[PDB]
């Protein structure tokens, strides 16, 4: 079928093709290449095998080449072009090149030599060995390369060694490494650098990641319009920031006195170091930066001795700033990505005034959750068309084949068994298979049990109690071994999963602190039953299974950026660690080793880049780490975010497919549950039997009226104004009421009459409806439950015991006043509704998370059972050298000659299962969990002191939760919902009056073409029209509000006045030219303009823009105010807001808001709602806890706007744990019990933990749900827009 | 902290020797607190002589067996603190270390180099 | 943590009154010393006198023979930062009318800077037999009770109207 490709035959196909040319399709995918043995001819004869063969490809019959085998499917098409002009296809040399090269042997030999080279370069301060290594590692790169130009040729012509773009990184690779080998240039740094190309290799290697690779970059190349627009957005939004702030995080306080009469420009000269600063401007204790300032009253004050200056460099190193449009811009971008944006909140806050929250309001709202939010959504499409490419054509493929092997097929027409039968259905009967799960959960229970501070009774008890679990278990398995076939006991994974469970248990018992945890393995049995754990299980080894060339990949990825940053900065924090630590010491977080570049690396995946890419460009220059970090997060990123949808797609549809039915196979649990219900029910009727054997219109006339007047408009809105106001006074109640004496009396007579009201309202409800009706309404119920709260504390307060406890707790819980309102409200109501009818949809998911989290903090409780307990020196924190205080003996013999000295303990610690739930979840949402990983990784031993980076590969524990229960979960959480939203047979955010103006919009953007204008012909007028109707003016209008941006950009802090000069009239330009368009349109487009809403746009831009100027220049000359001018000075961003137009690519996007805020505005007033309770009740309880950690003079629970601040930081869990760290304290010495507040009687200064942790826990919740479903409107919205 | 210095240095009798002693740091030289010894010895084990510091400014001890020939010509801002030696002679034949403290750097940069006079 | 408020102005003769005079810092965690004085100035005289000096936890009453063994400390306690300058009058009189100082010296300590600064607190008391009830809660009472009297007369109209509204319908139907 092939001939050998004889002289004769290249001969004559040579002339042919001669001849064809001097007389003067496309490849088929099928058998390119390197893609597979074609099943026409089936094998191949076994006589001839990598000898040069005729191509088997018409397409190519009429070029030069030649096809090779190397024992197997993949074949490799040669250029039959002599290789460099001296060597000839039929020569020996290239045959035998062709061979080596076709062997599998030989790719091996590369997996073996980059492996062993990735291994290598991992290494930090390599010995003098490893040169004799790295010489034999070029060698082995030679005679490859070598090997391949010997086969194909460097630049003959087509298949040649370069013409595959993927072998120029080798050639690159073996050039730098022989150019660098003897010649010298350059520094050491750059020079390694290169090298992490050759793990590029791997990719070049190893089959599959070149096709993944190749999708990644389609993808990115098809990923440029959602780019330009959120780059354009951040734009926008950091010329808004720099207009607004300018400066404002310059501001420190300055000395009073600055004596030896020396100006503030005289003393900021000789300013060099930190503890020169902290003599003349106002430090907290132990702060880096100088304490922030400001000028309203809203803002922060410092104190008497020190006034309010705009002198020095910016917080962070200089870094975060809004004074350069750069800075800008890079704070705004780390606000979009939510990374330590509580710290920029708080300091721009601080710096400027509380009345700018609402700029991280908007900003939250627009970038952080509806650009991001539609970057995924467009990532997403891509997978769902692409997916759906590859289905249909495999299918097509499929039915092909099956057309041609019917085409074929048409063509072609006793010693023990007796005594181990018992056992044979002993242990196979439900019975022994359910004990078994009952005893798994026992044991489960049993291990969730342990605590650090454990009595030696109980820990025996524990250690006979799981010694008589692994018994039991190791006899069921012998039980399957000794009675049953030991051959066919390893023909199920299950079965070779028990086994390895009880050998582990067994070497464990008959023997470290890890060993215990294995047996925490077991809960995966219940799998076998619970249809959940089951899917669990398949999104893992979907993980690790077919989509494992994706999870490769980004091992790969994460790999190679690990050894880039330590090659370019591993020295740099060596050397110049002292701009970074006080100490003079290596940080935390550093490139110096490989295991901590990797950690920075996760770090940035997960999301936390800035404060390591700060320290980064203090050591080591600015650009450098910029870019590097920009890589890194978004490859990083980008590949995650492609394995994260990929998995969920494959789990939610190429998985469950209902193939076969619900357990086909009689599972022993329902076996069991049928023998017990039958048992049950027998022994019922048997003990029933037994027993039975052994034995006036008036009142209509007025219900009629109470019902309909618990009827009419009137009645409800002033019930509802009721409420409003009821709810209202409650926000009055901060701890400065004191001082206000009259209102405080208005509202303590004002609650009674709210009280009579609404009593007054539930007596006519009883009488309108009756109790049938009333009793059966959740509503109802609520409002009579509050209804009742509120008369009891009335009856308390009129007969006296105002100061009982219980009473007081009861009045606290007039906080759930606001709750009357989510009754009246349809769009508070339809969104409650409709969210209460997900909790059984989610329950299952919910537990499984639960269980694998209780697996999670059983093995951290036997890690670190009661390990986080230090040596502290209370004056300054510093926990004492292991020197000195080895530990808990010498701590305390410490205390007796010593003063403030304290054996601590972590608030969140692993001391038991609650505790490590709590610390789980901190680590699950990356707030506070760098604390517990510090204090885990120094653990030591019980009552020892911790010592720096003891335990330093602890920190795996970590990311191996990490990348299980926080992504596998959240995967498994997704993908529940969305076959939630596919059961259904067909908004349910809107509300009836919303429905209806949402079927009239609709039209809106399906508008048919607007009818064009007529042509006039008019003396001048018609050649206006001549001009502007052509491309030519509005892209020079577009060109123009461009430079107005450029010019706008150009703005810094501290330019001069020349400057400032040359932009107002540059300005000023721009308005008058921006001025005649828009005449010269009127005058041209006649009673035609204001009929495109973007004409009225530009109209009122540019009657805004003279106005602002005007207003500007009058405020600068008469009636100063900072403030109000940069306000008015901010319509000047209408021009370059109105480049949105001619882009469509923005226009879309506006559309698809404008058509989700309805269901965003109706979740948004519930979230209003449920921050408003909880305000209230922060300010009721939390209103005089010690201000430490995230509590503040600035952000507490004294006041209803402290309080809403406090929650909308929180709102995204940003620095949650902050503000619970300060309630957590209970009792002395962090307490004082007997604290006096001057101006109340609140004695008492520290918070209830119970009360913080369920405040504190169930607001995140619930935030998150409420952002999933408001996520999920603006999904389902961008769905049937696009 | 890396100092570069010649390994040796071979000048002519009565000519002018220039000793090259360089470093390398991140943090910015300061002169308050910046310090540099430069000392000399006839030999590895001899003892070594204290002529050339730096504490505050240059400090020239004028030892008598260099008399005036030898001043500064570096400069610490340059990261060059290199001096001049003028009519070198036969005696002076020996070993010169540069001994160099940069602040907060704690590492001691040490830079020998083996002048020989030439004919 | 503090809260700034004014004292009141009707003592009554023969019972006690409570004089509040708080002052604190503008950053509470700040270090301070901090000692008060105290002069009062009766209705029928023009210039104040000096009462009494309260410096590191020891009260110093002056030579007076209106305060004479009838005024303690009723002020922050244990502490040299005093944020609560109160005091107190255990038997009024009518020699205890007129306008009291109270002056508070506060020595504020930072990183190699020591602040002194000083702040004045005017108070003045009127001294009654009986304890008149203050307007606002006067009106606010009278207001209330007004209020519930309204909504109810309208209630029960409304109830009687409706009564009348759905028994002649019935009876037409
Ligand atoms: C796929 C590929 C994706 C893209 C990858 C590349 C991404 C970004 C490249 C960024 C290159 C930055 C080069 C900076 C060069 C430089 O040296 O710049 C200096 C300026 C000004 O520094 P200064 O003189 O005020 O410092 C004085 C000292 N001090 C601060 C202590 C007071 O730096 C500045 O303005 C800071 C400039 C920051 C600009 C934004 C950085 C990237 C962030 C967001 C983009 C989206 C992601
Ligand atoms: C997707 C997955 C999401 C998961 C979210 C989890 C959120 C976090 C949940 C809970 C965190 C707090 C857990 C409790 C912390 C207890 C701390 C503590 O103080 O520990 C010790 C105390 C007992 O005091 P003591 O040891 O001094 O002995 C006193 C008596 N003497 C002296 C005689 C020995 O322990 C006690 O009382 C403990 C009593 C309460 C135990 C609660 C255990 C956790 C329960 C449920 C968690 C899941 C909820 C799911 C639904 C919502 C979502
Ligand atoms: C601090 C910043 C300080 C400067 C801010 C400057 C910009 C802010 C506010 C100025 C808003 C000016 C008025 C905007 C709406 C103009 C208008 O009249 O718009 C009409 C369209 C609906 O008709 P249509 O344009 O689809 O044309 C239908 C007929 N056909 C298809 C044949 C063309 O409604 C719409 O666009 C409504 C769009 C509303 C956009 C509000 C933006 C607020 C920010
Ligand atoms: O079900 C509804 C029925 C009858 O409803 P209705 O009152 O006629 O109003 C609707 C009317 N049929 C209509 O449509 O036009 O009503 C029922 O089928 C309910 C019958 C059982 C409940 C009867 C009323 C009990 C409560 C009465 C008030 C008790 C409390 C009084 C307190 C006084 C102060 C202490
Ligand atoms: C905040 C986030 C966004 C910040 C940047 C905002 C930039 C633009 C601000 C002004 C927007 C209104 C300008 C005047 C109306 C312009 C206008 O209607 O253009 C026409 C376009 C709609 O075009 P289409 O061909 O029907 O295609 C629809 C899809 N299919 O329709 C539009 O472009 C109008 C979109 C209006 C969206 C309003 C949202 C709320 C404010
Ligand atoms: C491991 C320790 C900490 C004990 C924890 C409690 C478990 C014993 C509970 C928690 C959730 C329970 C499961 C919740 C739901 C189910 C599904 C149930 O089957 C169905 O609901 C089938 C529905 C269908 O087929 O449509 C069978 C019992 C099972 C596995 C339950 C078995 C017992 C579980 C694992
Ligand atoms: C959904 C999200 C909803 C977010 C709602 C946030 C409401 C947030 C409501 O409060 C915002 C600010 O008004 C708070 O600061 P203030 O201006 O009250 O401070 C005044 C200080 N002086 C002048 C008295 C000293
Ligand atoms: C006794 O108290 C309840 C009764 O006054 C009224 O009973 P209902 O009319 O609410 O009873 C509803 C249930 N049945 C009567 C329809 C079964
Ligand atoms: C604070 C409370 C609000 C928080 C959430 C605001 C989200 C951000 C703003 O969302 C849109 C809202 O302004 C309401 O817009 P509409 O008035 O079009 O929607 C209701 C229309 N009808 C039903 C009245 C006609
Ligand atoms: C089946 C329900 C209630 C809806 C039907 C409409 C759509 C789009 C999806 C379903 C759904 C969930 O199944 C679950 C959630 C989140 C669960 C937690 C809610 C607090 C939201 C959510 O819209
Ligand atoms: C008040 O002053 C009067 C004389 O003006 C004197 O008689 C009386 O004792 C004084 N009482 C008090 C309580 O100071
Ligand atoms: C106020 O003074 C009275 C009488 O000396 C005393 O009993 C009480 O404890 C004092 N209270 C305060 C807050 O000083
Ligand atoms: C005030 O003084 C009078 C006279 O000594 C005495 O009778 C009275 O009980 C005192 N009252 C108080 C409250 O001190």
């Amino acid at each position: 079928s092939f001939v050998h490709f004889t002289k004769q035959s290249l001969a004559l196909i040579e002339q042919r093709i001669a001849e064809r040319k001097s007389k003067e399709p496309k490849p088929s995918s099928d058998l390119e290449a390197g893609k597979q043995l074609p099943f026409i001819y089936g094998d191949i004869p076994p006589g001839m095998v990598s000898e040069p063969l005729e191509d088997l490809d018409p397409y190519y019959a009429d070029k030069k080449t030649f096809i090779v085998l190397n024992k197997g499917k993949t074949i490799f098409r040669f250029n039959a072009t002599p290789a460099l002009y001296m060597l000839s296809p039929f020569s020996p040399l290239r045959r035998i090149s062709i061979k080596i090269l076709v062997h599998s042997l030989f790719s091996m030999l590369i997996m073996c030599t980059i492996l062993t080279n990735c291994i290598f370069m991992t290494m930090n301060n390599p010995p003098d060995w490893t040169k004799n290594v790295e010489y034999t590692f070029t060698g082995i790169y030679t005679f490859e390369s070598l090997v391949k130009i010997l086969a194909r040729g460097f630049c003959v012509g087509e298949f040649t060694f370069l013409r595959d773009p993927w072998n120029w990184l080798d050639f690159v690779v073996i050039v730098f490494a022989y150019l660098t080998e003897f010649v010298n240039l350059g520094n050491v740094s750059a020079l390694r650098t290169f090298r992490v190309l050759r793990a590029l290799k791997t990719i070049s290697v190893i089959p599959g990641l070149k096709t993944i690779v190749g999708a990644l970059i389609q993808s990115v190349k098809k990923l440029s319009d959602v780019m330009i627009l959120t780059v354009f957005c951040l734009s926008v939004f950091a010329l808004i920031g720099l207009q607004l702030f300018m400066g404002n995080l310059k501001h420190k306080c300055f000395r009073n006195s600055l004596e030896n009469n020396e100006t503030l420009e005289s003393i900021m000269n000789t300013l060099e170091s930190e503890e020169d600063f902290r003599k003349y401007f106002y430090y907290l204790e132990g702060s880096k930066d100088a304490l922030l300032c400001g000028f309203s009253t809203d803002s922060g004050q410092c104190p008497e001795g020190y006034t309010c200056v705009k002198i020095g460099r910016n917080p962070d190193y200089g870094y975060t700033s809004f004074d350069t449009f750069s800075w800008a811009f890079l704070a705004l971008f780390r606000l979009m990505t939510q990374d330590y944006w509580e710290n920029l909140y708080q300091q721009t806050l601080r710096a400027a005034g509380k009345t700018y929250m609402i700029f991280f309001v908007v900003v939250i709202f627009l970038g952080s959750f509806y650009l991001i939010n539609l970057i995924l959504a467009v990532v997403a499409m891509a997978y769902e068309e692409q997916n759906q490419a590859n289905i249909e054509e495999a299918k097509q493929k499929e039915l092909e084949f099956q057309q041609m092997l019917d085409r074929l097929k048409k063509e072609q027409e006793p010693y023990w068994i007796k005594f181990k039968k018992c056992i044979y259905f002993i242990v196979m009967d439900p019975f022994v298979d359910l004990a078994i799960t009952i005893c798994i959960v026992l044991n489960t229970l049993f291990m969730a049990m342990e605590h650090h501070p454990m009595t030696e009774e109980f820990k025996n008890v524990l250690a006979i109690g799981n010694l008589v679990f692994t018994g039991i278990f190791a006899a069921e398995m012998v039980l399957k071994l000794i009675a049953m076939d030991p051959y066919e006991y390893f023909q199920v994974g299950w079965n070779i999963f028990d086994s390895l469970i009880v050998t582990l248990s067994l070497v464990e018992l008959f023997l470290l602190s890890v060993l215990r945890s294995f047996r925490l393995l077991r809960v995966f049995k219940l799998a076998k039953s619970w249809p959940t754990l089951n899917m669990l299980i398949k999104i893992i080894g979907n993980s690790v299974g077919a989509l494992g060339n994706l999870t490769l990949v980004l091992a790969i990825i994460v790999f190679i950026f690990a050894v880039v940053g330590m090659q370019l900065f591993g020295k740099s924090y060596k050397e110049c660690v002292c701009k970074i630590n006080d100490d003079c010491t290596l940080p935390r977080w550093h490139m110096n080793d490989f295991f901590h570049s990797f950690l920075i690396v996760f770090r940035v995946l997960c999301g936390e880049w800035i404060e390591t890419m700060w320290d980064c460009m203090e050591v080591a220059g600015q650009a450098m780490c910029l870019i590097v970090y920009m890589m890194v997060m978004v490859i990083g990123n980008l590949v995650v975010l492609n394995l994260f949808l990929a998995l969920l797609l494959s789990s939610f549809s190429s998985d469950n497919l209902t193939a076969i039915e619900e357990d086909p196979d009689a599972n022993n649990l329902q076996i069991a549950v049928t023998r017990i219900k039958k048992g049950i029910n027998y022994v019922k009727q048997t003990l029933r039997e037994f027993i039975l054997k052994a034995f006036g219109k008036i009142w209509w006339n007025i219900r009629k009226t109470c019902y309909k007047i618990v009827e009419h408009s009137w009645f409800e809105s002033f019930i509802v104004l009721m409420i409003l106001l009821s709810s209202g006074a409650l926000a009055f109640e901060d701890i400065y009421i004191e001082r206000k004496k009259t209102i405080k009396i208005i509202l303590e007579y004002a609650d009674k009459i709210f009280t009579y009201i609404f009593i007054l309202e539930m007596l006519l409800k009883w009488i309108a409806y009756g109790y049938k009706t009333y009793f059966t309404n959740a509503w109802c119920w609520l409002d009579f439950l509050i209804v009742d709260v509120s008369l009891v504390t009335l009856v308390a307060n009129t007969l006296g015991y105002s100061d009982l406890g219980p009473i007081k707790s009861l009045r606290t819980l007039r906080a759930l006043r606001p709750l009357r309102a989510l009754s009246r409200f349809e769009g508070m109501r339809v969104v409650v509704n409709a969210l209460i009818g997900a909790i059984p949809s989610i329950m299952n998911v919910l537990l499984v998370c639960l269980i694998f989290w209780l697996i999670f903090s059983i093995m951290g409780v036997n890690l670190f059972a009661g390990k986080f307990y230090e040596c502290i020196n209370t004056t300054d924190g510093s926990r004492f050298p292991a020197s000195q205080v080895p530990n808990r003996s010498e701590c305390f013999a410490l205390m007796n000659v010593s003063q403030n000295v304290r054996w601590k303990n972590l608030k969140v610690n692993f001391d038991n299962v609650g505790l490590g739930y709590l610390s789980l979840l901190q680590v699950a949402t990356f707030k506070g969990w760098t604390i517990i990983m510090y204090a885990a990784v120094d653990s030591v031993n019980v009552d020892k002191q911790p010592k720096y980076e003891y335990s330093l590969y602890m920190y795996i524990y970590f990311v191996v939760f990490i990348i299980f229960g926080s992504f596998f979960t959240l995967n498994l959480f997704i993908g529940v919902i969305i076959d939630n939203f596919n059961q259904q047979k067909k908004d349910i955010f809107m509300t009836e009056e919303q429905k209806k103006y949402y079927n009239a919009m609709k039209k809106l953007g399906s508008k048919k073409p607007q009818k064009p204008i007529p042509r006039p012909g008019n003396k001048i007028q018609g050649c206006i029209f001549d001009l502007v109707t052509n491309q030519a003016f509005d892209i020079s209008i577009m060109v123009l509000i461009c430079l107005n941006m450029v010019t706008m950009m150009v703005e810094k802090e501290g330019q001069s006045q020349h400057m400032t000069e040359v932009l107002y009239w540059i300005n000023v330009v721009f308005i008058i030219l921006f001025t005649g368009e828009c005449v010269l349109k009127l005058i041209s487009l006649r009673h035609y303009y204001f009929t495109v809403g973007w004409n009225i746009f530009d109209f009122v831009v540019v009657i805004i823009s003279i106005v602002g100027m005007f207003l500007a220049d009058l405020i600068e000359t008469y009636f100063v105010s900072p403030t109000l001018f940069r306000v008015i000075r901010l319509a000047r961003i209408g021009r370059i807001l109105r480049l949105v137009k001619g882009a469509k690519g923005i226009r879309t996007l506006l559309f698809a808001l404008m058509m989700s805020l309805p269901a965003l505005f109706n979740i948004g007033l519930l979230l209003f709602l449920v921050m408003f309770i909880y305000a209230i009740f922060g300010m009721s309880n939390f209103a005089y806890v010690k201000k430490e950690d995230g509590i503040n003079d600035m952000f507490n629970f004294e006041t209803f706007g402290n309080s809403m601040i406090c929650l909308f930081q929180i709102t995204t869990s940003a620095g949650w744990d902050g503000l619970l760290a300060p309630i957590l304290n209970s009792k002395p010495p962090d307490c004082d019990p007997k604290k006096v507040h001057p101006g109340s009687s609140v004695e008492g200064d520290c918070g209830n933990p119970s009360v913080g942790i369920f405040y504190f826990v169930s607001y995140i919740i619930i935030s998150f749900l409420v952002v999933v479903n408001m996520y999920i409107a603006v999904i389902l919205e961008n769905f049937s827009v696009a | 902290m890396e100092v570069t210095v010649p390994a040796t240095l071979n000048v002519l009798n009565g000519s002018d020797a220039r000793l090259p002693c360089t470093f390398n740091s991140c943090y910015t030289v300061n002169h308050k607190q910046f310090s540099l010894n430069w000392t000399y010895q006839e030999c590895n084990n001899c003892s070594e002589e204290m002529f050339l510091q730096f504490r505050m400014k240059i400090i020239n001890l004028k030892l008598e067996r260099f008399q005036d020939r030898v001043e500064f010509s570096g400069n610490p801002s340059k990261y060059d603190v290199s001096v001049m030696l003028r009519n070198v002679q036969p005696e002076d034949e020996g070993i010169y270390n540069c001994y160099i403290m940069n602040p907060p750097d704690r590492h001691r940069g040490h830079g020998k180099i083996h002048l020989q006079v030439l004919m | 943590g503090c809260v700034e408020v004014d004292s009141e102005t009707e003592a009554v003769y023969g019972m006690t009154f409570k004089i509040l005079c708080i002052s604190c810092k503008r950053r509470s965690e700040t270090n301070a010393e901090t000692f008060t004085e105290w002069t009062f100035r009766q209705k029928g005289t023009e210039e104040f006198v000096k009462i009494l000096r309260y410096e590191n936890e020891v009260l110093q009453l002056e030579e007076d023979e209106r305060f004479e063994g009838r005024v303690v400390w009723n002020g922050s306690r244990g502490t040299k930062d005093l944020q609560d300058l109160s005091i107190f009058i255990t038997n009024v009189t009518y020699n205890h009318s007129g306008d009291y100082e109270c002056h508070v010296y506060r020595l504020l300590f930072f990183e190699n800077y020591e602040h002194n600064t000083s702040v004045v607190k005017k108070i003045h008391i009127e001294v009654v037999d009986k304890a008149n009830r203050d307007m606002a809660s006067i009106v606010s009472e009278i207001m209330m009770y007004v209020l519930i009297v309204v909504l109810t007369i309208w209630l029960v109209a409304e109830m009687i109207y409706c009564y009348k509204k759905i028994a002649a319908a019935t009876e037409t139907a």
